[PDB]
């Protein structure tokens, strides 16, 4: 019934998958070794005869040591050994080596894995995408499982969580260039993709919760919350639903523009315990304001093309359309002029769950908002500069020549980015 | 002429049917077990209209609940007479429409239509005397306006000589849950003017301001606005059920109501306005009820009638009153707004008076109008419709499931056709 | 003051008589198709209902043709797909033997490169030879 | 013995018909069972059976079972045989083209069928008397279809109409004008005599004379049944004029499509009211010329007489009459067409006028009814076309009747035939 | 990517390699038997890189011994740490190579090339993941140099998709007063420029100058040239040896630091700088190792910095340290010396902290720079070479092998085009 599939590429997203699913266990009840003592939790978890809950995903990396942490920890006995897929040398930075070089060794074995969960599905909805952009791994190989996944299953929904790069835990300097070969292709190929800006999540971190040096587990826990909202609307029946449908409906308007802006609220320390309780109006307000954001970009000097407020805790009706009215008065939140009406609201039940000694207060309502909006553009015009600055003067082309790649794909990617660019100013255009 | 087959399509459709259900159950005095426990004969004279009897002294809705989404269906059952429904009569898929009408048309719809046909083929063959069939859906999602004009065409080709009726609720900005609402309105439409022959246009955008400025609800809820929809469906149904000489079936009232085929858009009015809140309330006069007529503040759809001209209009009036009162009060209206009524249909308000008031209510009055008026509906539509379209926004999703732009074209189009026509007959004279 | 009484008929519950105030003005009285028949009268009811059969014939091939429709645009779908998967798979097999050829020709031309520098190697030896023993 | 059949067809016919047969029953002294304690003229409208009971020489049709199935469980269900009680299952929908074309098709042999084993049981069958309103589409569809094929299986054979015209105050259909043009058009050439009743005059009689204040069709009934007794009188008692349904023609139609003669009754006095006089027979005789005690509304002053026939029932002396109609001569023109002398066939019935036991009507000594042949009948053909011309100038509502296969030719036709029938008003009146 | 297969060939390249084993084996806690006596799990994650296990407990360094020469051979085993090696891996001629790189390249080298093969196969064919190699050697000499060379391109030619690294040490006048090592060193740099992916210029010019400018030692001896060697060793390979983000194998590495291929020669910097056997009692601060490993007086190659541009900065730290004080005080150094990194390649500069200190230090810093001021050293062989070649000096003692003076034009050719390419890229601007 209504499943989704979920892969996990490389280490940004194995490592975020390792907080997803931990938190997704907490939240279901589902002990570490499957056990627990709704029904919504099926569409992620597939039971076995033995009454043992299973993640329908799959952990796919070209190197073994992060998903062996998986496979040695807490949650080993979580997932089956044929879901964690390893190879023996990685991409090295390097898309070339992850789309073919790398990648052609190991792609057969995630298709045939994927087609085995996808034979346990009765209504298959689609697959969520978990990867950074910067890595060879999550870029080369994200891609070639992106044109295969097409090929497999034809147009069958494919969503993305995109970790964008950041320098500040950057560890390639070709990062740029990897983020826009893999863009261009697997633009073709994904139906709408959520980015997450490290240097957002490093911010909201040391600014909201007083971490001086930000490291992945504190980036994955906060990243986790944000999916958990997105995937909370699949994986129970609360009072408003959204499916894997109803977010591309709602969110993209057209094919190439499906980058929605995620903005979470409220990102409160574990300490003060006057900071809260936060009223569904202040959790809303907070979406409009650009410190909440998981994209560094200015709203202010864009345009909303669409909406998406996905509630969870102690909300109502009532509260959300009450403040979504206060947000229409708003002369400083422009929307574009084909969009009459721009807001979809989701509403669970479950106040946000958090990890046992982790960064996060407990809060009785929060929100996750996904706005398409042309400001995004900002982001994709930041990566474009950094690679037109190296490929101007071919810095570091050879490693990518030298796996058997042609300097055409780099022009042709970067073009394929300056019709993105030009997409976003035409969108925002009046008629 | 006895037997009224319900269908209730996605989940306005669900919302608004379930409403229906309770608040026909209790002035029929019907109990959430199917049990008669009234104290009035009329209660039952024509309870066959809605009802089945099945084994014993139960009373079952004849009414199929549809969805391409289970959750509505589970909200039904949990509902306050939500066991009174045939538990077989629940038809439901497990992938919903997206809030796409393409995808209620043409595909998940498509597959589940069948299973639905089959649901509706029992109850209509277990009838002595069929009527027809109503619909209740919204225009704006998926389900409701896709699958639920797809269940028109199919039904109409099975039972071409019965009626065709429908509640459908217009999409409004104000009260608006996803943003493709204009392209799923205009879609279904285009469906509505050819496969209909009356069809109740319940908007939204009306619902919201009479909330918002009448009934001072600040933030108006589905719940708020679905207090409006079931006194509406309540009163405009009071002729079907209820002993009487006026439009007393589907047949009778769209001889009545509707002098053209494409002309079947119905402007229902009501009063008193009331709130769910509001259990006050000690008022109400037949010259109070009656000027309420030609007030834009008590219509269900978002046009002013003194905008437009009547071709036609039912009048109904509930509760103990003097009849003599009622027909000077109405021929009143008629004369001192002349302007407002064709010169070129004799006699076009038909007017009848129902003893039972509905519950809460001492006295009321429902109106359906077949107004010139209803234009704007259309127009404020078509205008959104067109906003979009222009720019080919979110097309892709429609497109993507085999649709031609050219059938958005033909939708659009024929929807200003309506337009046109309606403003010839606001213009014509009896020049004669 | 003038009234001509003309008695017409007495009966047991009943009496009638005809009261003259004036005779006609104008004198000589006043100053017709069949029948119907059975056969005319079939006829005409036979041409309506024709007239209300040929209409709701024509009602059921216009839905007829609508669920061609139904039927196409379910096919154009499922074709879109077909061909985008089509499409996908012949952009995916050339891009992976483009990218064959090209890696396998630069380690072809970085072993041919080390492979030279082995003849050269050989030659210098042999220079090395002439130059050894065949002279001191 | 000269045997009469009645025919009620649709919803007011049959009404009236249980209103008329209820009064049969009272004046001739019928239970409601058909048992009588027993001048043999009551024999014309009652046959007997084996059983020594009485049976109305009638069959009741409709379209629809609801108003014949109250006759069938009421007072005089033993009365009348189950197969004089003819019924469909779905109405003509206020649509003369359903009535005529459609439905009534399914029905006609078998209502002929009924009506011929009634024919079977005449020595000399005098003729139909048909009821039935103009306005709904059984009583406007079905009554033309069954006159057309009487005028086939009986030809030559006497028909005459008790047919309710229609009024806004009663009325249940925006087409009842286009229902009223086509029936009359149809019917015309087949109907002997016709005896129209305004349901707005009859609705005013109500309200003025009987204190009625909103008039239910139960008023109406009553109060028509009255004037139907008065006209059959003299075929059920053993009278001195129209003493057989072909006089009724002789002294009433000078030409055989002007045939609608205008009847006026008095007195209608309340049966809830203080201790009064009766009324002579001067003052009965004045009130036949006020247009207020008229069974249809239209000014006689603006038309010619071509016959009147004055109807006495009771307590009446014929020195009393002529005495009374030398007075009225005195101060009122009264005038007569040129061809026609200006005079009365007068008829005393000795039998008393008889009222339903707690009804609205006081029982009086004396009564009369007046039937003139008057062109001032025209106007109510007038009204009815002017509001027909102003929907079929529009062709509001047509689709209607072209959707059961009627033709907009017929529209066209039966109108031309009404403006014809107008013209034959004017021309008949003219010198 | 684990095993490195470690080759040191000749006088100075078994010297420097010795002493690399020695510094290594302490900090991985590995004593001259082979025995781990250490006390930290961080040791022995990644010991498999520079080590394969033996029979029991021991731990044998992958690494091959080579010399034309015999006596280097016997006072690597007589070393603190000569027991630990391989036996069978001490593979030596009995000649010599006389200084002559074509005694070494074409001679005598390639008479014992084959026995050296024998031992590095064994090695490679073993590895689970090989990495590649890692050559030290001098370019003055004979054998580190030609034979060094030449093992090179014999090895690439059997494992061409593997990273091939050296330590090459640089001659100079102040310490070899040999008349021939700017030949030699420049027919070696233009073996380098082709097959090498890496490699750490290492210049005795700047060893001598930190020697006797720094340390205040008049006299310095190999002795002491070798401990600043050994120090540079550990530090640039610490991101290899240990668990980490950052460079954590030898193709990430070089995909991190080299833009160009032929842009392939490092300038390593260390701070403190420190004489043997010394303490201590005073560890450097944060801005103090920041400001002391980016300074002329702290290079291993003797290039000013600050006349050239960095390509591209790796930066490892150390020592129990604060991370945010090490991004502040580096992020500050780039953005104050914003005219000595390239502008066209973003975010160049790459830091990584380790806590386990080297021995001695409580705290220290090593720096890996890609800089365009390298081409001073290159600049300075290629004046000395072209004062000998210019006159033909000493050309018999190479032609003599067999060589023809082609070689030499067309080396020093390659060399003077290795220098103009890095004037190119320091003049280049992003505009
Ligand atoms: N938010 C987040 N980002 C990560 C994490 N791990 C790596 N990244 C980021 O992703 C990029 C590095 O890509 P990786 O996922 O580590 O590399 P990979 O996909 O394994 O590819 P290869 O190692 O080259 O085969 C840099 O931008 C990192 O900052 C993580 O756990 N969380
Ligand atoms: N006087 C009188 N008029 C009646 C009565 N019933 C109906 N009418 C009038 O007759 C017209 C309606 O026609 P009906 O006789 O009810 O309809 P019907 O013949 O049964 O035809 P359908 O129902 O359309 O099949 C309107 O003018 C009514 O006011 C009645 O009992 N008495
Ligand atoms: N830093 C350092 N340099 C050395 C050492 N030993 C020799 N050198 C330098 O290395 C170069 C001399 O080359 P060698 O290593 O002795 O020559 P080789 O590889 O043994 O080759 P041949 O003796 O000619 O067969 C000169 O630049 C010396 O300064 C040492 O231990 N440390
Ligand atoms: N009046 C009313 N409108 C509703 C209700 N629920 C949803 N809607 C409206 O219906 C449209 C959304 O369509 P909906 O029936 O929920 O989608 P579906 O389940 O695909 O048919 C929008 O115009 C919503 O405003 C309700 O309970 N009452
Ligand atoms: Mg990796
Ligand atoms: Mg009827
Ligand atoms: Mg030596």
């Amino acid at each position: 019934m209504r499943e989704c599939i979920s892969i996990h590429v490389g280490q940004a997203g194995v490592q975020i998958g390792n907080a997803c699913w931990e938190l997704y266990c907490l939240e279901h009840g589902i002990q570490p070794d499957g056990q627990m003592p709704d029904d919504s939790f099926n569409t992620f978890f597939s039971e076995t005869g033995a009454g043992k809950h299973v993640p329908r995903a799959v952990f796919v990396d070209l190197e073994p040591t992060v998903i062996d942490e998986v496979r040695t920890g807490t949650y080993r006995q979580l997932f089956h050994p044929e879901q964690l897929i390893t190879g023996k040398e990685d991409a090295a930075n390097n898309y070339a080596r992850g789309h073919y070089t790398i990648g052609k060794e190991i792609i057969d074995l995630v298709l045939d894995r994927i087609r085995k969960l996808a034979d346990q599905c009765t209504g298959l909805q689609g697959f969520l995408v978990f990867h950074s952009f910067g890595g060879g791994t999550g870029s080369g190989f994200t891609s070639l499982l992106m044109e295969r996944l097409s090929v497999d299953y034809g147009k069958k929904s494919k969503l993305e969580f995109s970790i964008y790069p950041a320098p500040q835990v950057s560890t390639a300097v070709v990062e740029p260039y990897n983020s826009i070969l893999t863009t261009h292709t697997t633009l073709e190929h994904s139906d709408c993709a959520f980015m997450v800006d490290n240097e957002a999540i490093y911010d909201i971190c040391r600014r909201n919760l007083d971490i001086e040096r930000p490291t992945y587990t504190n980036l994955n826990r906060l990243i986790s919350q944000i999916v958990s909202s997105i995937t909370a609307s699949l994986r129970f029946d609360g009072a408003l639903n959204v499916d894997l449908t109803e977010f591309q409906t709602n969110l993209v308007p057209y094919p190439r523009i499906h980058f929605p802006l995620a903005t979470y609220a409220p990102v409160i320390s574990a300490e003060k315990a006057y900071h809260e309780q936060l009223s569904v109006a202040e959790i809303t307000n907070a979406c409009f304001e650009p410190a909440n954001q998981m994209v560094k970009c200015d709203p202010r000097h864009g345009k909303y093309m669409a909406c998406c407020l996905l509630y969870r805790g102690d909300v109502v009706p009532k509260d959300v359309n009450a403040a979504i009215a206060t947000i229409k008065t708003k002369r400083s939140i422009q929307f574009v002029d084909w969009c009459p009406t721009g807001f979809k609201v989701g509403i669970n039940y479950q106040p946000p769950t958090v990890v046992p000694g982790g960064d996060l207060a407990k809060v009785q309502r929060a929100v996750c908002m996904l706005s398409n909006t042309t400001a995004i553009a900002e982001a994709w015009a930041r990566l474009d500069h950094k690679f037109d600055l190296m490929y101007a003067k071919r810095a570091f082309v050879h490693w990518y020549v030298g796996e058997g790649m042609e300097e055409g794909e780099f022009s042709e990617a970067r073009e394929d980015m300056a019709a993105l660019e030009k997409d976003y100013e035409e969108v925002g255009v009046d008629s | 002429m006895r037997e009224i087959v319900h269908i209730q399509a996605g989940q306005c459709g669900n919302q608004i049917g379930a409403k229906f259900w309770e608040v026909i159950s209790d002035e029929h005095g019907i109990d959430p077990t199917g049990s008669y426990h009234g104290d009035s004969d009329l209660q039952l004279e024509r309870i066959n209209v809605y009802y089945n009897e099945a084994t014993g002294n139960k009373y079952v809705p004849r009414a199929i609940l549809v969805d391409l989404e289970p959750g509505t269906m589970d909200s039904v059952r949990s509902g306050p007479f939500g066991q009174i429904f045939r538990p077989d009569n629940f038809v439901f898929g497990q992938s919903g429409a997206g809030n796409n009408w393409a995808k209620g048309h043409y595909t998940e719809g498509a597959e589940l239509v069948d299973s639905v046909l089959d649901v509706v083929r029992k109850e209509s063959e277990s009838c002595d005397c069929l009527q027809g069939f109503q619909l209740t859906h919204s225009l704006g999602g998926g389900t409701g306006s896709g699958m639920g004009t797809l269940l028109i065409s199919k039904i109409r080709e099975e039972y071409p000589d019965r009626i065709m009726n429908t509640f459908s609720v217009m999409p409004s900005p104000k009260v608006s849950d996803t943003v493709v609402e204009p392209y799923n309105a205009t879609l279904s439409v285009h469906q509505l003017v050819e496969n209909t022959d009356e069809t109740y246009s319940i908007d939204n955008e009306a619902l919201y301001d009479i909330c918002f400025r009448t009934l001072k609800l600040t933030t108006p809820t589905y719940g708020d606005l679905n207090h409006l929809v079931s006194a509406t469906m309540s009163g405009v149904t009071t002729c079907l059920r209820f002993p009487g000489q006026l439009n007393a079936d589907l047949r009778k009232l769209a001889v009545n109501m509707v002098p053209f085929p494409r002309l079947h858009f119905f402007m229902p009015g009501f009063a008193p306005l009331t709130s769910r809140g509001s259990q006050q309330y000690r008022a109400l006069t037949v010259p109070e009820l009656t000027q309420q007529m030609f007030d834009s503040k008590n219509m269900m759809a978002a046009c002013d009638p003194r905008h437009g001209r009547y071709l036609t209009v039912a009048t109904i009036f509930r509760g103990r009153m003097s009849m003599k009162e009622v027909d000077e009060q109405m021929l009143n209206i008629q004369n001192k707004n002349s302007s407002y009524f064709v010169e070129w249909i004799p006699n076009n308000v038909k007017t009848a008076v129902c003893d039972i008031p509905p519950r809460g209510l001492k006295m009321s009055s429902t109106f359906i109008g077949n107004s010139t008026a209803i234009q704007e509906l259309f127009k404020r539509i078509s205008e959104q419709f067109t906003a979009m379209f222009r720019r080919k926004a979110f097309l892709h999703w429609y497109t993507g499931e085999g649709m031609d732009e050219m059938e958005f074209t033909e939708a659009e189009s024929n929807m200003n056709d309506l337009v046109s026509e309606y403003q010839q007959y606001q213009d014509a004279t009896a020049d004669e | 003051a003038d009234m001509e009484v003309i008695e017409l008929n007495k009966a047991t519950s009943g009496q009638s008589w005809e009261v003259i105030l004036k005779p006609p003005s104008f004198d000589g009285v006043p100053e017709r198709r069949r029948d119907p028949s059975l056969e005319e009268i079939q006829k005409k009811l036979e041409a309506a209902e024709e007239r209300r059969k040929y209409q709701e014939a024509e009602l059921l091939k216009h839905l007829a043709e609508k669920r061609e429709h139904e039927r196409e645009v379910i096919q154009k779908a499922i074709e879109e797909n077909n061909n985008f998967i089509k499409m996908a798979k012949e952009k995916l097999a050339q891009k992976m033997e483009s990218n064959k050829e090209n890696r396998e020709a630069h380690l072809a031309a970085m072993l041919e490169r080390l492979q030279e520098k082995d003849k050269h190697a050989e030659e210098v030896r042999k220079n090395k030879e002439l130059k050894e023993e065949a002279s001191r």
